[PDB]
C-alpha cells in the first residue's frame, strides 16, 4: 500500500547522418 | 544505352506521372508506347536521358522492413514503425490493396520514396506458447467419469441447443467451478473438456493463470493484470477458435479485487465461447459473491483414486509395452497383458493395505484418539506418476547393475517408499495450514498432526 | 551443460520491475526448442529462489529441484575431514598423545571441534525470537552452520598455528587454535544478523507456525 518513482535507464542508440 | 530508374507515385489525365528518382520527385511524360492507365502504384519505371518513361518493371525486393502499427481511414496510407522505433506514413502498393493486412505484419518500405511495396511472411511462438496441444483425451483420465459426464452436461448441452436458448431469450451458464482434494487431476479435466470441446468443432488454446503469482499486493496491480488477461481472452475470443480460461489455485485470494474480477466476467459473459474453470480445494474460503446465481452457477466437486482409477492410472503409466521379468512372465504362461493387470493388482492392493509399511501420518484429536492414516489416504495422480517415475529409475539400475532386464514387485514397492518419504515434506510441515487441509477432507477439526 | 549461475539477476520475474522484461520467453522457446536433444542439460543455481517465476519452474523445463540443506554434526565431522588433512604439520604435543598415529589424532580433533561447535552452551546463544501467542525462542550458531564457515575456522587456526610458529619457533597445530578459531568466529558473527536467510525464517516459522514479531541478538 505504497506509490513508487521511476529512475529511467537510456539505452543505447546511434544514427550515421 | 544508359537507362535509369525510378519509383511511380501517382498517374493524371494529362499523360504525365510523378516518379521520385536520385532523392527528387519529378514529373516526367509518358511515351506514347506505354499505357499510362496500365500503370500501378508503387510499381518501378524505367527513366532515360531524356527523363521519359518508356518501360514499367516489378516491385522492389530489397530494402528497409517496418513493422505495421495502422491503417489510415483513407484506406491508401498506413502507419508503420521503422527500426529506430521511428514511425512513418507511407502509401500502400497496388497489391496491398483475400488477404487482410494485419497490424504487426512486416513491409518492406522506402523512406526516401515514401512507399511499401511488399509483405514479408513471419511465424509468432506466442500464440504455441500460450495455448496447450489438446492431447488429454477422456480415456486419459481415470476413476472420474461421473465428472466427465457432468462436464459434458455442463458444457457441451448449450451447444446442440442454442436455437432453443435464441428463442427463449436466454444465457446458457458458463460458469464451471471445480472444487475438491489437493493437486491431483483437478487441472487435467480441464484439459480433457478443451480437447473435448475441440473434436466437436472438426484451432484450441487454453490460458491458464495460477492464484498465488497472480497477487501484485502494493497498489491495485493484480486488477491492471486481470484486465490484462481479460483483455487477451477477448482478443483470442475475435478468433473463431475455442478459448477456455483457467484459474489455478483461487482459495488464497478471497474493498478488494472482487468487483473487479466480477466487472471482467460480466464483460466476458456476452462471449459464450469463452468457458471460464476456476479451481481451489477450499470451498469453504471462497467468497459466496462468486458463487452466487449467474456467471459461475456450475460446480463440480472431484475427489479420488477409488483404487480402481488408481489401477486405471497405473494401466495408463505402466503399459504392456514396459520391459517385463521373465520369473513373472513364469507365473502367467507368457500372457504380457494378463501379467501387467497383475502386477497392477498387486501393487494398487498392498498399497491400499493397512500394514506397518504405512505410517505415513499419525492423527491427534483433542480427546487424544491417535489413529495412523495409510498410504491409500492422500493418494493422488502425481503421486503415482512419480511412483511410475521412481519405478522405472529402479529398473534401469537394476538392469544396469544386475543385468537381468525385466520389472518386478519389488521395484514399485521401493518407489511407493521413496516418493512418499519425498511427498512426507511438501503438504506437511504439520504446523502450519496442514490442519485445514486434512480437516476439509476428514469432516472434522484435528488438534495435533504428527508425522511418523 | 549449461549452468546458469545467480538466477536471481536474470529470469526472476517481469511483473515487478519498480528489456529486462523481454528475456524470459525467448529462454523459455529456446528450452522448449532443446528439450528434444537427448544430450542437453541446463543447470541453475540461485540462493534465493523465490525470486525466480514459476514458469520457468513448471514442470517441463525445470522439473528438478535441489535443496543444499546446512550442515548437521555428522556432515560438519565429514566437512573437516576434507579439509583437515594429514598433510598439514602436527605439534609434537599433540602427535605424542596418539603415539604418532596421525589418522587417529585428527579425527579425535574432528570429533572434539564438532562437539564443541553444536554444544548448546550458554557462549554458542545467537538470536532470541519473540512470539506474541507464544512464550520465545532461541537459536543457536548451529542452527546457520555452513561448510564455509568451517572453512574459515579451519583457516583460522592455520593461521594462528603459522603465528605460533613465528612467535615461538615450535612448528605443528594445536587444539587450542582450533578451539581459538572457534570463539572468535563465533564473537566475529554474534554482531551480523547477515547468518539469517529468508529460508531460514520460512523455515523458522513453519516450524513455530506463527509469525515472527521480534529479533534480538544476545550478547554477554
Ligand atoms: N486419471 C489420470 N490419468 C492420468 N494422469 C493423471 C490422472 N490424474 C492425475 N494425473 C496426473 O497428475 C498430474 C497433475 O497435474 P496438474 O493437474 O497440473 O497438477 P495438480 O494435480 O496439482 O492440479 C498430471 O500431470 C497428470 O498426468
Amino acid at each position: 500500500g505504497s506509490m513508487a518513482q521511476e529512475q529511467t535507464k537510456r539505452g543505447g542508440g546511434g544514427g550515421d547522418d | 544505352p544508359p537507362s535509369g530508374y525510378g519509383v511511380l507515385l501517382a498517374t493524371h489525365d494529362d499523360d504525365t506521372v510523378d516518379v521520385f528518382t536520385s532523392g527528387r520527385k519529378m514529373r516526367l511524360t509518358c511515351s506514347p508506347n506505354i499505357d499510362a492507365a496500365s500503370l500501378k502504384k508503387g510499381q518501378t519505371v524505367r527513366l532515360n536521358e531524356a527523363l521519359t518513361v518508356v518501360e514499367a518493371g516489378t516491385f522492389e525486393a530489397v530494402g528497409e522492413i517496418s513493422t505495421l502499427r495502422e491503417i489510415l481511414a483513407d484506406g491508401h496510407r498506413a502507419l508503420v514503425v521503422g527500426h529506430a522505433d521511428e514511425e512513418r506514413v507511407v502509401w500502400l502498393a497496388d497489391p496491398l490493396i483475400p488477404r487482410k493486412l494485419r497490424p504487426g505484419d512486416s513491409l518492406l518500405v522506402d523512406t526516401k520514396a515514401g512507399y511499401a511495396f511488399e509483405r514479408i511472411p513471419k511465424a509468432e511462438v506466442e500464440d504455441l506458447v500460450l495455448e496447450e496441444v489438446p492431447d488429454v483425451s477422456y480415456a486419459d483420465i481415470g476413476g472420474l467419469s461421473r465428472q466427465i459426464e457432468q462436464i459434458r452436461d455442463a458444457v457441451e448441452l448449450p451447444f446442440l441447443h442454442k436455437e432453443l436458448y435464441r428463442e427463449y431469450s436466454l444465457r446458457p451458464p458458463k460458469g464451471v467451478l471445480l472444487y475438491g482434494p489437493p493437486g491431483c487431476g483437478k487441472t487435467l479435466i480441464a484439459k480433457a473438456v478443451a480437447n473435448s470441446l475441440a473434436k466437436k468443432m472438426a484451432k484450441s488454446y487454453f490460458l491458464n493463470i495460477k492464484g498465488p503469482e497472480l497477487l501484485n499486493k502494493f497498489v491495485g496491480e493484480t486488477e491492471r493484470h486481470i484486465r490484462l488477461i481479460f483483455q487477451r481472452a477477448r482478443e483470442k475470443a475475435s478468433e473463431g477458435t475455442p478459448v477456455i480460461v483457467f484459474f489455478d489455485e483461487m482459495d488464497s485470494i478471497f474493498t478488494t479485487v472482487v468487483p473487479q474480477l466480477l466487472s471482467e466476467i460480466d464483460g466476458v459473459e456476452g462471449l459464450e465461447n469463452v468457458i471460464v474453470i476456476g479451481a481451489s480445494n477450499r470451498e469453504d474460503m471462497i467468497d459466496p459473491a462468486i458463487l452466487r446465481p449467474g456467471r459461475l452457477d456450475v460446480k463440480i466437486k472431484i475427489e479420488r483414486p477409488d483404487a480402481e482409477a488408481a489401477q486405471d492410472i497405473y494401466s495408463k503409466y505402466l503399459t504392456e509395452f514396459l520391459p517385463v521379468h521373465a520369473d513373472d512372465l513364469a507365473e502367467f504362461d507368457g500372457d504380457r497383458s494378463a501379467c501387467i493387470k497383475a502386477m497392477i493388482e498387486k501393487v494398487v492392493d498392498r498399497m491400499y493395505a493397512e500394514i506397518d509399511d504405512n505410517r505415513f501420518l499419525e492423527v491427534t484429536y483433542a480427546n487424544g484418539d491417535k489413529e495412523v492414516m495409510y498410504f491409500k489416504d492422500f493418494n493422488s495422480g502425481a503421486m503415482i506418476q512419480n511412483v511410475v517415475d521412481r519405478a522405472k529409475k529402479n529398473a534401469i539400475k537394476s538392469v544396469l547393475e544386475t543385468g537381468q532386464p525385466g520389472l518386478r514387485i519389488q521395484h514399485l514397492l521401493d518407489s511407493i517408499v521413496d516418493e512418499f518419504a519425498e511427498n512426507e515434506d511438501l503438504p506437511n510441515t504439520t504446523n502450519p495450514d496442514d490442519w485445514a487441509r486434512i480437516s476439509g477432507k476428514k469432516g472434522e477439526r484435528i488438534v495435533y498432526i504428527r508425522t511418523l | 551443460i549449461v549452468f546458469f549461475d545467480e538466477m536471481d539477476s536474470i529470469f526472476r520475474t517481469r511483473g515487478t520491475g519498480v528489456v529486462e522484461t523481454t528475456v524470459v520467453p525467448q529462454l523459455l522457446s529456446e528450452i522448449d526448442g532443446v528439450e528434444g536433444l537427448e544430450n542437453v542439460i541446463v543447470i541453475g543455481a540461485s540462493n534465493r529462489e523465490d525470486m525466480i517465476d514459476p514458469a520457468i519452474l513448471r514442470p517441463g523445463r525445470l522439473d528438478v529441484k535441489i535443496k543444499i540443506e546446512r550442515p548437521d554434526a555428522e556432515a560438519a565431522q565429514d566437512i573437516y575431514s576434507k579439509y583437515l588433512t594429514e598433510f598439514l604439520p602436527v605439534h609434537a604435543d599433540d602427535l605424542a598423545e596418539f603415539d604418532g598415529d596421525r589418522s587417529a589424532c585428527i579425527k579425535a580433533m574432528i570429533e572434539k571441534v564438532v562437539d564443541r561447535m553444536y554444544a548448546e552452551i550458554d557462549d554458542n546463544r545467537f538470536l532470541e525470537v519473540t512470539y506474541a501467542n507464544g512464550d520465545k525462542e532461541v537459536m543457536y550458531f548451529k542452527d546457520f552452520n555452513s561448510g564455509a564457515m568451517i572453512q574459515n575456522v579451519v583457516d583460522r587456526a592455520k593461521k594462528n598455528a603459522i603465528k605460533s610458529v613465528l612467535e615461538t619457533g615450535q612448528p605443528g597445530l594445536r587444539i587450542q587454535h582450533l578451539l581459538d578459531s572457534i570463539v572468535d568466529e563465533f564473537a566475529e558473527n554474534e554482531d551480523l544478523p547477515n547468518t539469517t536467510n529468508p529460508d531460514d525464517w520460512a523455515r523458522i516459522s513453519g516450524k513455530k507456525g506463527e509469525r515472527i514479531v521480534y529479533i534480538r541478538t544476545l550478547v554477554t
